């Protein structure tokens, strides 16, 4: 159920807010090798501890800035990123398939794929009152 | 939240961009969702009558008002030294000193001086009395009741007028030029002939007397047959004195020319001939009576009528000083300088907004297939070119205009004004009512010409590249107004084509303004006799700054000091009101969103963290003003400053000279 | 190198076409219009 | 020189509008 | 008095201001927070303070200040702000769903504030509280003047 | 009628202001 | 939300993915290029309409294009 | 429109005038010089009126402003023609033989320009320019 | 705008005077009707708009009227009328069982009127408005005739 240790922190006013408890936090999960000390995206300078380490962030953006601009730095690339509902429904979102999106994988489809290329776009003059959109 | 009805995704926006962006896009009736062009004209025809009940209640509040409030009466006895009155003054908040200072005009109590052309325009048309004027206004009132009640009538499904009624636009185009423009027009004629040609010449026509009154005594025997002759009767001799017996002709309908002495006006016989003649050659055009495109686009159709309407105020404004037509405007010298400014300044609006719906229809209406080789195909074929030539002409123009107007001002500072590069405006003397066109006249024309072309440049980069550019290949898919594209592409902020409206306005007031500051300041050195300084000083920028600006602008500024209020005061505080609102422009067109949703962010933090006040909390997540709210409101403080504080100067300007 | 580049290039040609057109204005007085 | 009783009289119509404006925009609505 | 963090990913730091005992104290029994209060006495307690508090500005500072009227101007204006207020409470805890949520100065908030019930419940406290006070305040006004 | 301003200013501005930006606030939040 | 759209012209650069800050793109496997790969967004709930998918792409009339429509909370990016 | 000799206005400007030049006698020349072109009566100040006036320095302006564009025109040629890349130390480093080239080649764009005209050898197709 | 009968077995015409949507608007957003009120703010609302109505007959048309001491009596007379109301309110709703049914107006008319808590509730409400409103007729009276 997500449990991991959350990082040494002094606390800050960058953390979560209303929105945390009232819609949806996230939640970033990375194993760390040693207790090294990272730039917080809230603002300040935490203390990763050895091993599991949870924290608690506002927004998705939040938490992959955390991963892919300081974890993946340290070299840290066991991060999960988990959408954290009030109810506690912990949904792991950011490697889905478990692997980085940069690298291919099958079974995940091409999404929102389009055949026409930007080019051939239909102008919305002739669509105009039919409810398509030119990308659609 | 429910609101914007229309708009889902607005609707689900949780933030305060919903309410913003649901009163911007309230009227874009061509968005709403599951909105019909049948539902959409249907819906758009129904507004409209929205509107003219809103014109006709508004000329209802004018007349009730001067009624109820003015001096009208007392002005028609002495047209020429009394001041006419817009309205009371109810202000709680006046001190003594200011209600004296407002109490003007005669007038028992506070009110504000009228400078709409209203009371000459009325006299002229043939109002008397209060009398006639609330009975105009009740009238424009049951006007307004049954333009409401025909557009309520009208969306009722009973009388829901189908796509059939609107498709006919040929018919509607045919039904404007004759049974709407030439019938008004001679019906117009009837009151002139029939009211206010007789109460110029002293005789009072009432509704119930001019059943018994006949115009001409000649009348019927003329009508149908030698109708010119007996119409041209007995001209007005100059003696003649509007509103009185005294040197009264007869005729109706001539075509004596120039100006009634006593009044600097348009005869009244004149302007009724005018009318006739209009009507019969609106008429006779009616029963006489690109294609594609313009029936298919409501967007190309306001485009088109408001690029007409914009020229048609221009000369309107043009004409309405140099060829009065109404009874002492030509001597109420601050209701002319504010008519011309007024309408030039609605009909730099009517332009852009022309221009604006022009860009409106290249990225929603026009399809290249659907008309294969049409001007407007041909138009985009070249868009480069026709770019580079109004990018030239401008370059052109400005580089000469400004560079000459700067050798001026440098040698006239370096105390050598005679080395002055003064060219003289040779075709404005060919062609000349008409003023001296000097050396200054000259510059300011191509300032003015320069800034026109500059305007139209922008607003056609704007509708020709509104459909893309090598920047932004697709802009049609992103449409008229969004931001940007993104720092995309060497940084993509400003290119839409609602960017260019933005843009243009902005030269739309630099060029208006030109115009309406020449028109002001060579009235002003004429008011006064010093039409010397015009010419003399016009010629160097700092002439316009020293004489015109600072020198024009000292009786406003004094109209609060230390030691006191006059009537002036108002003016003064809505002279700053404008360049505190127009500065505050600068706010939203300098500072752009993201400084501010930093901001709000910490200031959301305050207040969820803030005891007593946390116990409230916003429905709608605070947001900073979208990027191009931002700029829209830029521009909305910018302009209204520039016409709030040039009206001001306008005024005070004017208002002490007289 | 130094020469080549537009900065200096242009700062001596600027210099001398500036220095140029004051020096025709220091001996030909004003002149409005070609005599 | 404008009675009060046209002063009412002219509120009294201006009322008409008033109402036929809150059907319209109902409608419009 | 050191600053730290209660629910250290919160973004809120308990501190001498906002954590302190003498604050919590005050902060957590002003009439907004006090335990055991009906949402109506809530607001009326608030009301008759801020009305009473109100009144000052308006007599002592306005138009028609000194003058006898002043003590009128002062209890009127006092009185329309209240009002206001009244009325903002009312279109408030009509649209408003939001709880006030637990807090490092106030862990148990409450529902008063939070309810639609509770609402116009505190701004009919409100209301009868803040015209009260600003006539009280008036009236000791005139009172003290007089003696 | 010569104080009907005195009563269609306040009533206006301040009473009619006031209703209209009260029930914009509840169109706008509901 | 921003519908995030990829055209036919995609040469799998991978320089979209390795942008995006709230990772709504995923390189998936795609036989139409060279690359064998195309760009996906299926979390385009999370797309802030940051745009720097669309900079990193080197493509002439890039493939991956972000149309910004119906704001949401994800959307306008509000921590609160 | 009135020669400045006669405009009694321009004599009040002469008596009393400013030197530009170190020599006294600037300003004395200036005006006389001045007083072969028409000046309005009030003002007293020269005009210009669109050949002496207007078109013959406009003919000057116009050789000169053909001469720098036509040299700037060869110049770009010679850039496009000197290296494979014709930016990089083309434009930013100016090569001095390649420009002085030019603007000998350059004040002869009158005679140039027949030729230029002939064959529209200036003109490029609209088909060759790059225009989305 | 047509007369029909919703129900039509019901002794109970929609027409343009009870069905509108003007008047609906008017009639179901009146205090009695108004969604969201505790009844206390019902009464709070309807006491102060009478009270402050009933002033003005008693001020201006009493025996005593003119003088100064016809703002006490319109005053004293407008809170006298709402004690009697408030009597009325209490001992009504001691004996009353009724709820307010629905009706072609008013879909939804409530509780508040219809359980002894709400008219309770209610006629404290429409004491103190009443008798306040009474109090604020009183005090602008002499405000507007001072100024
Ligand atoms: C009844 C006829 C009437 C009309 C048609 C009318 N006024 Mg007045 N009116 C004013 C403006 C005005 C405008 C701009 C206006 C134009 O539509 C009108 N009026 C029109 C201010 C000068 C002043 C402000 C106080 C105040 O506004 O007075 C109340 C005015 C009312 C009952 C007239 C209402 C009728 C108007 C047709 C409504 C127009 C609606 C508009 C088309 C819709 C679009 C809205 C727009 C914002 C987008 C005023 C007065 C006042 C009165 C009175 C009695 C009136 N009026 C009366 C009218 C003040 O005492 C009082 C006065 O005495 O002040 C000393
Ligand atoms: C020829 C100028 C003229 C015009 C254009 C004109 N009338 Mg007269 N005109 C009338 C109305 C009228 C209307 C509705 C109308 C619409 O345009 C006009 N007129 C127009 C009726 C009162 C009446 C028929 C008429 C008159 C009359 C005359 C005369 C001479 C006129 N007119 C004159 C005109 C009668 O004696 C006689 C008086
Ligand atoms: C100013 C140039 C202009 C003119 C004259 C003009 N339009 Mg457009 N125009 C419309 C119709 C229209 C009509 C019927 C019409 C009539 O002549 C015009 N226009 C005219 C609708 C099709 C469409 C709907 C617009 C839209 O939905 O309208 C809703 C916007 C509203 C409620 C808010 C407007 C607020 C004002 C800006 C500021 C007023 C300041 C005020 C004085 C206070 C001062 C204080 C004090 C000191 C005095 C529209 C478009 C739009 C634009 C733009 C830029 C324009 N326009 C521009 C113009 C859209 O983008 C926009 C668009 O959606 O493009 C995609
Ligand atoms: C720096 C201010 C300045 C500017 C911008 C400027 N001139 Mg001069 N400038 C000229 C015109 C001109 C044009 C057409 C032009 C616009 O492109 C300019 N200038 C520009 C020629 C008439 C002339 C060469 C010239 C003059 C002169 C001066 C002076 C002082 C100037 N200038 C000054 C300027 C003569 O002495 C000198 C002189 O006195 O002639 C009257
Ligand atoms: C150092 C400042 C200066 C500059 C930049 C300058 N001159 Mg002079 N300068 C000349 C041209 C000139 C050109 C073409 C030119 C181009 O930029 C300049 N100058 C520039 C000739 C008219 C003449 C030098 C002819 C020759 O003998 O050399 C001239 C002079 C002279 C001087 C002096 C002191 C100057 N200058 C000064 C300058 C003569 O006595 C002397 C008089
Ligand atoms: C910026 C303020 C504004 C102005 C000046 C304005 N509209 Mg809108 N505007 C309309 C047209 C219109 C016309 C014909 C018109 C004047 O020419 C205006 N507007 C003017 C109608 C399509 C529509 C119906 C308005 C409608 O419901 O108006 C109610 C009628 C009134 C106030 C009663 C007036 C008499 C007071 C005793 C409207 C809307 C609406 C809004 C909003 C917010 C606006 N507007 C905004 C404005 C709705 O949502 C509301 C909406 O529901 O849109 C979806
Ligand atoms: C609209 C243009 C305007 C502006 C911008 C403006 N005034 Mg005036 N203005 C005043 C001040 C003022 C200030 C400070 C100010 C700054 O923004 C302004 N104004 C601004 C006052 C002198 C005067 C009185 C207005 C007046 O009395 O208003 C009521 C004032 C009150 C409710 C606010 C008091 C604020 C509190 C003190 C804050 C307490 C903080 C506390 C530590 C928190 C902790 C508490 C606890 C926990 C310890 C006023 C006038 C008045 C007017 C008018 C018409 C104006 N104004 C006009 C304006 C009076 O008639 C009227 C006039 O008669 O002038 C004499
Ligand atoms: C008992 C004998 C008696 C009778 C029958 C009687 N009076 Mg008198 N009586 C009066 C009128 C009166 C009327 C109209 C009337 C009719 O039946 C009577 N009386 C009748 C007033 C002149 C005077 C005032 C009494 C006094 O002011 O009583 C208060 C009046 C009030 C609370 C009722 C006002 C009614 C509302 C206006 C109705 C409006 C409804 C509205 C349209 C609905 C829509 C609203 C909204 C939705 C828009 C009075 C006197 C007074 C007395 C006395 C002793 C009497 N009376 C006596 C009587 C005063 O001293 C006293 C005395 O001072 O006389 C000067
Ligand atoms: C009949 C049950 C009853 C009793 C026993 C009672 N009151 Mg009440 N009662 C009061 C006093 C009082 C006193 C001093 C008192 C005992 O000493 C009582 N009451 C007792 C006043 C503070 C207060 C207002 C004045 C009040 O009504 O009369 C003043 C009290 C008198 C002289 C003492 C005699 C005791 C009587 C048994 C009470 C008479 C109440 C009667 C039902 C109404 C008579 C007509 C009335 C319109 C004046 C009051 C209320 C009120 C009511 C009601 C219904 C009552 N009562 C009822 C009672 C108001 O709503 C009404 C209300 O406004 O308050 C919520
Ligand atoms: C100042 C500023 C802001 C901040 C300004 C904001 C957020 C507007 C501030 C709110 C104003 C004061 C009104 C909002 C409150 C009203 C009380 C709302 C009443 C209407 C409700 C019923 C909806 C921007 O957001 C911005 C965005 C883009 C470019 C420039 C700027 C900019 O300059
Ligand atoms: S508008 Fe703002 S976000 Fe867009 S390109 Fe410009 S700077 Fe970037
Ligand atoms: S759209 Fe651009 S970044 Fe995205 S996969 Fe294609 S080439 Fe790579």
């Amino acid at each position: 159920t997500l449990t991991g240790q959350t990082p040494l922190f002094g606390g800050s006013t960058g953390g979560l807010l209303s929105s945390a408890e009232t819609e949806e936090k996230y939640a970033i999960t990375w194993t760390s090798p040693k207790q090294q000390v990272f730039e917080m995206p809230t603002g300040g300078a935490a203390v990763m501890n050895e091993g599991e380490n949870l924290l608690y962030l506002a927004r998705k953006e939040q938490c992959l800035a955390l991963g892919l601009r300081q974890l993946r730095t340290k070299k840290i690339m066991d991060y999960k990123i988990y959408r954290v509902l009030p109810d506690g429904s912990n949904t792991l979102l950011h490697p889905k398939d478990g692997v980085f999106p940069e690298k291919s994988n099958e079974g995940r489809a091409a999404v929102n794929s389009v055949a026409r290329s930007i080019g051939e776009n239909p102008n919305p003059g002739a669509i105009k009152y039919t409810g398509k959109k030119a990308y659609d | 939240t429910k609101f914007p009805s229309f708009s889902q995704d607005l609707a689900q926006d949780p933030t305060t961009r919903r309410i913003w962006y649901g009163i911007a896009t309230v009227h874009d009736f061509e968005t709403h969702d599951g909105m019909t062009e049948e539902n959409l004209y249907q819906k758009i025809f129904a507004t409209h009558f929205g509107h003219l009940s809103i014109i006709f209640l508004w000329s209802a509040g004018h007349l009730f008002h001067v009624a109820w409030q003015g001096n009208f009466e007392q002005w028609i006895q002495d047209p020429l030294t009394i001041r006419p009155i817009a309205h009371a003054i109810w202000d709680p908040h006046l001190g003594d000193a200011a209600t004296q200072a407002f109490t003007q005009a005669g007038a028992s109590g506070p009110v504000d001086l009228c400078y709409s052309g209203l009371y000459q325009w009325w006299y002229t048309i043939g109002m008397r009395t209060n009398g006639d004027l609330y009975i105009g206004s009740v009238f424009l009132m049951i006007v307004a009741a049954v333009m409401l009640f025909a557009g309520w009538l009208h969306l009722q499904p009973k009388f829901r007028p189908s796509l059939a009624w609107f498709r006919d636009a040929e018919s509607q185009m045919n039904h404007h030029l004759a049974v709407l423009f030439g019938a008004s027009s001679l019906g117009w004629t009837g009151h002139l002939i029939h009211v206010a040609i007789p109460e110029a010449r002293g005789q009072h026509v009432g509704w119930d007397n001019f059943l018994s009154t006949m115009p001409h005594p000649a009348g019927l025997a003329p009508f149908f047959t030698g109708r010119w002759g007996v119409y041209a009767q007995n001209p007005d001799t100059a003696g003649h004195i509007f509103g009185t017996s005294e040197g009264a002709g007869t005729a109706i309908i001539t075509f004596i020319g120039g100006f009634h002495p006593q009044t600097e006006a348009l005869w009244l016989t004149d302007i009724a001939h005018h009318h006739l003649a209009i009507a019969v050659m609106y008429i006779i055009a009616g029963h006489m009576y690109l294609y594609d495109t313009y029936n298919e686009s409501l967007h190309f159709q306001l485009g088109f009528h408001l690029a007409a309407l914009g020229v048609i105020t221009s000369v309107v404004a043009q004409h309405m000083y140099s060829l009065p037509s109404y009874a002492f405007i030509s001597q109420d010298h601050v209701t002319q300088a504010a008519l011309y400014t007024h309408h030039q300044y609605i009909a730099g609006i009517l332009a852009i907004g022309a221009f604006a719906h022009g860009g409106i229809f290249f990225v929603r209406d026009y399809d290249p297939e659907r008309n294969k080789n049409n001007v407007l195909a041909r138009a985009l074929e070249h868009k480069e070119a026709i770019i580079s030539h109004l990018s030239w002409v401008s370059m052109f123009s400005g580089f000469h205009t400004l560079g000459v107007y700067v050798h001026n001002d440098t040698v006239v500072a370096f105390g050598t004004p005679e080395k002055q590069i003064l060219v003289e405006p040779i075709f404005a003397q060919w062609i000349q009512p008409f003023m001296s066109q000097g050396p200054g006249d000259f510059l300011v024309h191509h300032g003015i010409a320069f800034s026109l072309h500059v305007t139209v440049l922008i607003c056609v980069k704007g509708c020709l590249d509104a459909r893309g550019s090598k920047l932004m290949p697709d802009k049609k898919d992103f449409g008229y107004s969004f931001p940007c594209d993104g720092p995309g592409r060497g940084g993509t902020c400003d290119i839409s084509a609602w960017d260019s409206f933005y843009l243009a306005f902005f030269w739309m007031l630099n060029t208006i303004g030109w115009i309406v500051f020449y028109f002001n300041w060579k009235h002003l050195a004429i008011w006064s006799g010093n039409e010397a300084q015009f010419n003399t000083n016009s010629t160097y920028l700092m002439g316009w700054l020293r004489d015109y600006l600072w020198g024009y602008s000292a009786q406003l500024i004094n109209g609060y000091t230390p030691f006191g209020v006059n009537s002036l005061s108002v003016w003064a505080w809505i002279f700053l009101l404008g360049h505190l609102c127009w500065a505050t422009g600068f706010l939203f067109l300098i500072s752009w969103r993201g400084y501010w949703q930093e901001l709000i962010e910490t200031l959301v933090w305050a207040h969820q963290r803030t005891p007593l006040a946390n116990l409230v909390t916003w429905k709608d997540k605070p947001v900073a003003l979208s990027i191009v709210q931002g700029r829209l409101v830029g521009l909305v403080h910018f302009a209204v400053g520039y016409y709030v504080t040039y009206a001001a100067f306008v005024i005070g300007a004017t208002a002490p000279l007289g | 190198k130094f020469f080549s580049t537009a900065p200096v290039i242009a700062l001596v040609f600027f210099t001398l076409t500036a220095g140029f057109l004051v020096e025709l204005n220091r001996f030909f007085p004003d002149i409005l219009f070609f005599p | 020189e404008l009675s009060d009783l046209q002063i009412v009289i002219a509120l009294v119509v201006a009322l008409l509008p008033a109402l036929l404006a809150l059907n319209l925009g109902s409608a419009l609505s | 008095l050191v600053k730290h963090g209660g629910d250290p990913l919160v973004g809120d730091l308990a501190t001498p201001v906002n954590s302190s005992g003498i604050v919590k104290a005050w902060i957590n029994n002003l009439p907004a927070y006090r335990k055991g209060m009906s949402a109506n006495a809530r607001g009326l307690e608030i009301g008759m303070a801020h009305g009473y508090y109100l009144y000052g500005p308006f007599a002592t500072s306005g138009p028609i200040r000194g003058t006898t009227m002043s003590l009128v101007s002062g209890v009127l204006s006092a009185s329309a702000v209240v009002i206001v207020l009244s009325v903002a409470i009312q279109i408030y805890s009509s649209v408003s769903s939001a709880k006030p949520l637990p807090s490092v100065t106030t862990a148990d908030p409450g529902s008063d504030f939070g309810t639609k019930e509770g609402w116009s419940a505190v701004g009919s406290g409100f209301l009868i509280g803040g015209c009260g006070g600003a006539v009280i305040a008036g009236v000791l006004s005139y009172a003290i003047a007089a003696f | 009628s010569d104080i009907l301003p005195a009563i269609m200013t306040p009533l206006v501005v301040l009473i009619g202001g006031g209703a209209a930006m009260t029930a914009f606030f509840y169109y706008v939040e509901r | 939300s921003h519908t995030v759209k990829i055209y036919d012209t995609c040469i799998g650069c991978t320089q979209c993915v390795r942008a995006c800050p709230t990772d709504v793109l995923e390189m998936v496997p795609w036989d139409g290029c060279k690359a064998g790969q195309i760009a996906s967004s299926p979390r385009t709930e999370d797309c802030v309409g940051c745009k720097r998918c669309e900079t990193a792409c080197p493509t002439d009339f890039l493939s991956i294009r972000v149309y910004l429509g119906a704001e949401t909370t994800r959307s306008m990016g509000l921590a609160y | 429109l009135v020669p400045c000799s006669e405009s009694p206005k321009f004599q009040e400007r002469a008596a009393k005038a400013r030197n530009t030049t170190a020599d006294p006698n600037s300003g004395q020349k200036r005006f006389e010089m001045y007083s072969s072109a028409l000046c309005g009566p009030e003002d007293g100040l020269p005009r210009i009126i669109a050949a002496g006036d207007f078109l013959i320095p406009g003919l000057f302006f116009i050789y000169i402003a053909g001469g720098i564009g036509n040299s700037s025109r060869n110049y770009q040629i010679a850039n496009r023609k000197k290296n494979a890349k014709n930016p990089a130390m083309g434009e930013i480093i100016i090569d001095v033989p390649l420009a002085v080239s030019s603007t000998i080649a350059g004040m002869a764009w009158p005679l140039t320009a027949f030729r230029e005209l002939t064959s529209g050898e200036l003109t490029v197709p609209d088909s060759d320019v790059t225009v989305s």
